[PDB]
């Protein structure tokens, strides 16, 4: 295997120590084993950004800039520790489960990472970043071939091969060719087994940048796939990973994040003058039209559903046309009503 | 080498001219490459006059062979901090498009017009690192191609694979520069031209505004296609004349008269052309809203009362002014178009009539006989003055106060 | 070679449960000989109730019915090999009209038994090629299936959306609906090579064509001849593209 440096080896029990003086992050670790052990939940933990750099400013600010040798270092910590907390030991249950590795998120405060896809320079480039934006289209789920396991007939023996791509790990590997090997070192005939073999689902997804504030694309491994739909508004985080002017801006993301009020509100109901001064308040430059917007107020709050015992659904939106000269308060009536909902689509 | 010893005396040059030159018992070199630490901007705004007046040799080899000074000239400003970006500014005559010969390559040439479209951002490599796959020997080598678009002919010793991890990369736009329709000659097609951006010079122009832009006439391999690389984007007699002109009262009269002396009579049908070419006032409110200054004058009547005539003399009267027909201009001409370069495989963004001609006058023809695919544009380009189009997965708004 | 090799030692032996298979199967067999059936549908219902006879007698036997629900693809090759070398002898008379192509595979056989036996005194094929029958998973039923409390995931009717990374190389169920619907092609497997000078039959799977001959007597002359491939030696099966999307290919009867 690879021979592990003085500042890799350091690295490992340095992250061992910040899940131990942190009580929050070993108590998720039991929280999920046990749920799935009991079942039979992904295998990633939210790191805070403010817990760690609380506990060592020189982590906080490689995890910033040069992150590919700082997640394998992360990876390898929260695995041997996971190994270690299961106190039931399988027998007929030790080579299935004890195969997948556990990853890592992170959210918080950014600072001067949170750019946008348009801002996005090149001087950011292999660090981790908070891109947010619109997606726009997705690609199909394929699943990515990454350790296969081979047999002999002959001998008897299990070999494995693992497949290292440029978008697998985040340090610069040997790019191994997607060649199942069919004969061995002594002349035998492998077998590929697809049972005992390790898959991983892979997507990739187009971020564009929100019309409000003025293309990338980022791919999505492991559970991250089937998370992502062409119009929502998403915070991928992720290393600007430049791969292939024939660079593909490829960006690796980990993690996809898509009592006063109340008093004031029973307060100002006990009046019986709420219907009329609501009413007034949503278009307050629209002189006159008290009938029109009195309606506009109902429209917005919706009716019930009525749903029956049998399946038949009733409807509870309340539909308003106007019929009127061009430019009589309908034109600018609409668009206040862009602004005022939470929702709404401007067509 | 004499090539060694004649570098040394180029670097200390422009180390001492930095340190020496003043205005006024004011450092404005000096003052702008401290200034600039702070709001951490590596870029420096460097006149190309200033260079005149310290000494004649210097000026005189920067604009002989840019491709050898100008990235010198970035490791001495390093060096006084102690990569910065060279912004220069011309200030002398503008050279037109159309007088671009085979004496302008590899010369510091100037620019004037307006931007087509704009690209999306790509990656230049420069210093790249390679690895072999026997021995794992990890070598560095520093990109020098100042003069280069794409990897034309990438330096490779190839069992070795090039390590996109430790590696830097600056950013690089492409652009496309028309010429300005003032100078073109009638019965004649504008071309354009394809430019390159670098560092900051990328995401700073509008595609529709007109800029001078000052760069190097180089050619490259793709016969060959011609580029320039972005290098810096930017009398009292005539004011006097134009301040007594608007005292006399009689103004109004002079210049109704004056435009298109052909047509006789139509005193109203006059007057409104003087108020069309000058305009409103573009008033810009604080919470987001833009109000619509330009003035929009319909025609219409019967046919024989030089309806064509009137049309063509002011599009010769406007400064920016595109003349357009009916039933001629479809939605790539009167809007912008996607097109697929069919070397590169990318869909880039072109102009129309009411994208060129921003802050003008468009003159149409027959808009009776107009279709009704093209009539929707028209009416969302009256009202808030914009282009949105949303095809081919490119979502760009383009500005249309015409 | 030596850096990533490790050795995972699985719980499932392939040694011990090739003798389990061979001790199931000992009527439907009698027919693939008699040249009457080409499908043998192995029933995953038998092998839960064959699992129930043998935990009463008091054996530790492995968990068949989690074996190929986690990786059926290898129980092709297992279950077949334990049919051919336990093959009853056909009652049926093996006429020389009946089935052109049995009788080129026995004329074959019998010549290359004579070449080889020559051969012995002067100086004193593949398992796929005789495989005619196609071996076939039934899921389990519904009935079977809740008595059963140890993954009953093969016997649900699954759809598209629901098939995630970890259901690969597994037997589970697609419910859909049939769309374009592919003609039957005939598919190669062993595709045979016959020679012009020394007149070999060179077998090769297909899972590039051969053109200079591996055989002896072309190495020790130095006489390299150009393999023909012919047709009639080659064994071809059915193939049909479907699409539920999904692909889906129906192989053999």
């Amino acid at each position: 295997f690879f021979a592990p440096d003085a500042v890799f080896g350091d690295r490992v029990r340095r992250f061992q120590e910040f899940l131990d003086t942190f009580t929050s992050y070993r108590d998720s670790v039991r929280s999920i084993q046990v749920y799935n052990s009991n079942n039979a939940l992904p295998h990633r933990i939210i790191i805070s950004l403010d817990d760690l750099r609380e506990f060592d400013r020189s982590f906080w600010s490689g995890i910033l800039v040069e992150p590919a040798y700082f997640i394998p270092p992360a990876e390898k910590a929260l695995t041997d520790l996971a190994d270690s907390m299961d106190d039931v030991p399988h027998p007929n249950a030790s080579a299935v489960s004890s195969r997948h590795p556990w990853k890592l998120s992170f959210k918080g405060s950014f600072g001067a990472h949170a750019l946008s896809p348009r801002t996005l320079t090149a001087q950011h480039l292999n660090k981790l970043v908070s891109v947010e934006g619109i997606v726009t289209k997705t690609s199909l789920v394929r699943p990515k071939l990454i350790r296969s396991v081979h047999y002999a007939a002959k001998t008897g023996r299990f070999h494995y091969r693992d497949y290292t791509d440029a978008t697998t790990t985040l340090t610069t590997r040997i790019p191994t060719p997607a060649i199942y090997p069919t004969e061995d070192t002594e002349g035998n005939k492998l077998t590929t087994e697809y049972g005992y073999s390790t898959f991983i689902d892979h997507q990739r997804i187009t971020v564009q940048e929100m019309p409000e504030m003025a293309s990338i694309d980022v791919i999505l491994d492991d559970d991250l796939v089937d998370k992502t739909k062409p119009g929502d508004r998403v915070n991928v985080v992720g290393v600007f990973k430049s791969l292939g002017i024939g660079f593909k801006t490829l960006i690796l993301g980990n993690t996809v994040y898509p009592d006063f009020d109340i008093r004031n509100i029973n307060k100002l109901s006990k009046k019986k003058d709420i219907f009329d001064i609501l009413s007034q308040s949503l278009a307050p430059s629209i002189y006159g039209h008290d009938h029109i917007k009195k309606a506009i107020l109902l429209m917005l709050m919706g009716g019930v559903e009525k749903n029956l015992e049998n399946g038949s659904h009733l409807r509870g939106d309340i539909n308003i046309l106007m019929v009127g000269d061009p430019s009589t308060a309908k034109s600018q009536l609409l668009r206040f009503v862009l602004n005022t909902a939470s929702l709404a689509i401007a067509t | 080498s004499p090539n060694d010893d004649d570098n040394t005396e180029i670097i200390k040059s422009f180390k001492n001219f930095i340190l020496e030159f003043r205005l006024d018992s004011q450092f404005i070199y000096r003052d702008q490459l401290r200034n600039n630490i702070l709001v951490k901007n590596y870029s420096l705004t460097v006149n190309m006059e200033h260079l005149i007046g310290y000494n004649e040799d210097i000026y005189k080899k920067l604009s002989d062979e840019p491709s050898d000074i100008i990235p010198l000239f970035e490791t001495a400003i390093t060096q006084v901090a102690k990569t910065f970006q060279l912004i220069l500014n011309s200030n002398a005559n503008q050279i037109p498009l159309r007088d671009l010969d085979s004496e302008h390559v590899s010369k510091i040439v100037r620019l004037s017009g307006i931007i087509i479209s704009t690209s999306v951002l790509s990656s230049r490599a420069t210093y790249l690192s390679i690895m072999c796959r026997n021995c794992r020997h990890t070598t560095s080598i520093t990109i020098n191609n100042f003069n280069s678009i794409t990897g034309n002919t990438v330096s490779l010793p190839d069992p070795y694979i090039i390590i996109h991890e430790s590696s830097k990369f600056i950013d690089q736009q492409f652009l496309k520069l028309q010429e300005i329709p003032e100078l073109v000659p009638v019965g004649e097609m504008p071309r354009n031209l394809t430019m390159t951006c670098d560092r900051y010079l990328t995401n700073k122009v509008i595609p529709g505004t007109r800029v001078t832009i000052v760069g190097i006439y180089s050619i490259y391999n793709s016969i060959r296609t011609p580029y320039i690389k972005i290098l810096g984007i930017q009398t009292e007699e005539e004011e006097e004349e134009f301040l007594q002109l608007s005292r006399n009262p009689k103004l109004y009269e002079i210049l109704t008269n004056s435009i298109a002396p052909s047509i006789f009579g139509n005193e109203d049908i006059k007057k409104a052309i003087v108020c069309l070419l000058m305009g409103g006032s573009k008033k810009i409110l604080p919470d987001g809203m833009r109000l619509r200054g330009d003035i929009n004058v319909l025609l219409l009547g019967d046919p024989g009362t030089a309806k064509s005539q009137l049309l063509k003399f002011v599009e010769k009267v406007s400064p920016i002014a595109v003349y357009t027909s009916g039933k001629g201009s479809s939605a790539a001409g009167l809007t912008a178009s996607v097109q697929r370069d069919p070397m590169t495989r990318e869909f880039y963004l072109e102009g129309g009539a009411m994208v060129l001609a921003d802050g003008g006058v468009v003159c149409i023809d027959e808009f009776d006989k107009m279709r009704d695919e093209d009539r929707v544009a028209i009416h969302e380009a009256m009202e808030q003055q914009t282009i949105s189009i949303a095809k081919a997965g490119i979502t760009t708004v383009l500005n249309s106060r015409t | 070679m030596s850096a990533a090799l490790p050795s995972i030692q699985l719980p499932v032996d392939y040694n011990n449960l090739f003798n389990e298979i061979t001790d199931f199967l000992v009527a439907m067999l009698q027919k693939v000989a008699n040249r009457e059936l080409n499908s043998v549908i192995i029933d995953l219902d038998d092998i839960l109730q064959y699992q129930n006879e043998k935990f009463l007698q008091g054996t530790q036997a492995d968990d068949l019915v989690s074996a190929i629900q986690q990786n059926a693809n290898h129980f092709t090759e297992l279950f077949c090999r334990a049919i051919d070398n336990n093959m009853p002898l056909p009652t049926k008379e093996i006429d020389y009209k009946d089935d052109v192509l049995d009788v080129i595979l026995n004329q074959r056989r019998l010549r290359n038994e004579r070449m080889l036996s020559d051969r012995t005194n002067e100086i004193r094929f593949p398992p796929n090629l005789t495989r005619r029958y196609f071996l076939y998973f039934k899921p389990l039923s519904q009935n079977c299936a809740r008595r059963y409390r140890k993954k009953a995931i093969s016997s649900k009717p699954l759809s598209v959306r629901q098939i995630k990374g970890d259901f690969l190389g597994q037997l589970i169920t697609v419910r859909g609906i049939i769309t374009r619907v592919s003609d039957v092609k005939p598919a190669v497997e062993v595709i045979a090579y016959t020679c012009d000078q020394c007149g070999y039959e060179v077998f090769q799977e297909v899972n590039t064509p051969l053109s200079e001959c591996t055989s002896e007597e072309c190495s020790q002359n130095q006489t390299k001849g150009q393999l023909f491939m012919s047709t009639r030696a080659s064994k071809f099966s059915a193939f049909q593209e479907c699409k539920i999307s999904l692909n889906i290919h129906v192989n053999g009867t």
